[PDB]
């Protein structure tokens, strides 16, 4: 989905491999914890 | 013969067969076979 | 009658599946062919082909008439006739008596 | 040269800890969280 506006609402994740086995969860932007925003949460990232 | 009895209504292969096959491969009584598309059965086995 | 029709034997193992989804309803239509309700013979071929397209006939025959529940065939005089729909084409009408 | 008595060392230090996990945890992992009769493993989403 690539984008803000349009990651929202609910979609479906498909188990193992095959798509008989859908299950319906929400998205959202997850935001990856580790990001370089900040000089301060940049210099945490890369510490690890 | 009095085993029969038990049996009114089935299908006369499944007591003679030896009969039956030999009946229909001498005319009377002949038969046909179609297919019913939208019967519903038991599924089988992978 | 409703219920889909088609395709053969149905295998399912029970060793894969899940306790969840529903197993889609297969939005498969249900088309019996003329040939398939009745039983197949070469006059009744003859009237699907002339009533696919055609404009106006009967046909009196002496044919196999499966009765209703599959148990018996009974032999007896339909004298049936047909003709299109004088609007559209996408049908054809049959009285059978 | 001079490091092959330390290395010849961690070679004993292996084939111990072998023999002794190897005694004391055979055949103990297969067991599983299958489904009610089924072959699906369970887990949750991140599980292993
Ligand atoms: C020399 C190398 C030093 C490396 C330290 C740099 C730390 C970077 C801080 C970035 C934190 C951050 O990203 O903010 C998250 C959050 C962002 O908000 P958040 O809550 O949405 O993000 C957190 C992420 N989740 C939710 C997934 C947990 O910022 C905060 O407000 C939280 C508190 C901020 C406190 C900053 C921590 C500083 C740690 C340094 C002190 C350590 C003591 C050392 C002294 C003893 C040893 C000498
Ligand atoms: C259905 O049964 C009819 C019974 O008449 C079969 O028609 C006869 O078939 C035999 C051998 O095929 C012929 O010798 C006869 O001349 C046929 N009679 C008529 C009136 O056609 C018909 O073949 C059967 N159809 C199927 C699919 O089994
Ligand atoms: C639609 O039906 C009408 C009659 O309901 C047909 O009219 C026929 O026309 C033919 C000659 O064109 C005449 O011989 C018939 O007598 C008419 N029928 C009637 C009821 O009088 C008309 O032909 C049909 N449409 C088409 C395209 O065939
Ligand atoms: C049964 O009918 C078939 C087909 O006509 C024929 O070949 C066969 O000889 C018949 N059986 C006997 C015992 O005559
Ligand atoms: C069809 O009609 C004729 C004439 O009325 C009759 O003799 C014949 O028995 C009928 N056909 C059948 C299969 O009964």
């Amino acid at each position: 989905k690539m984008t803000e506006e349009e990651c929202r609402g609910y979609y479906y994740v498909y188990k193992d491999g095959d798509p008989t086995q859908m299950e319906l969860r929400p998205r959202q932007w997850i935001h990856n914890d580790f990001h370089f925003d900040n000089v301060l949460s940049a210099m945490m990232s890369l510490f690890t | 013969h009095d085993d029969y009895t038990n049996q009114i209504g089935r299908f006369f292969g499944e007591i003679d067969p030896s009969l039956m096959r030999h009946l229909v491969n001498i005319s009377v009584y002949a038969f046909n076979k179609s297919y019913d598309y939208q019967s519903v059965c038991e599924p089988g086995a992978a | 009658q409703p219920k889909p029709i088609g395709v053969g034997i149905p295998t399912i193992n029970l060793r894969k599946r899940r306790p969840n989804v529903q197993n889609p309803k297969s939005q498969e239509p249900v088309t019996l062919d003329f040939l398939d309700a009745e039983l197949e013979n070469d006059i009744k071929v003859e009237i699907r082909n002339k009533m696919i397209d055609g404009e106006s006939g009967e046909k009196t025959f002496r044919t196999l008439v499966k009765s209703q529940d599959e148990r018996y065939i009974d032999k007896g005089n339909r004298t049936y006739t047909w003709t299109p729909v004088n609007g559209t084409d996408y049908s054809s009408l049959a009285l059978v008596l | 040269l001079p490091l092959f008595h330390i290395a010849l060392l961690v070679l004993f230090m292996v084939i111990i800890y072998a023999i002794i996990g190897l005694e004391l945890f055979k055949g103990k992992m297969h067991k599983t969280c299958y489904y009610i009769g089924t072959d699906i493993v369970a887990t949750v989403e991140n599980e292993k």
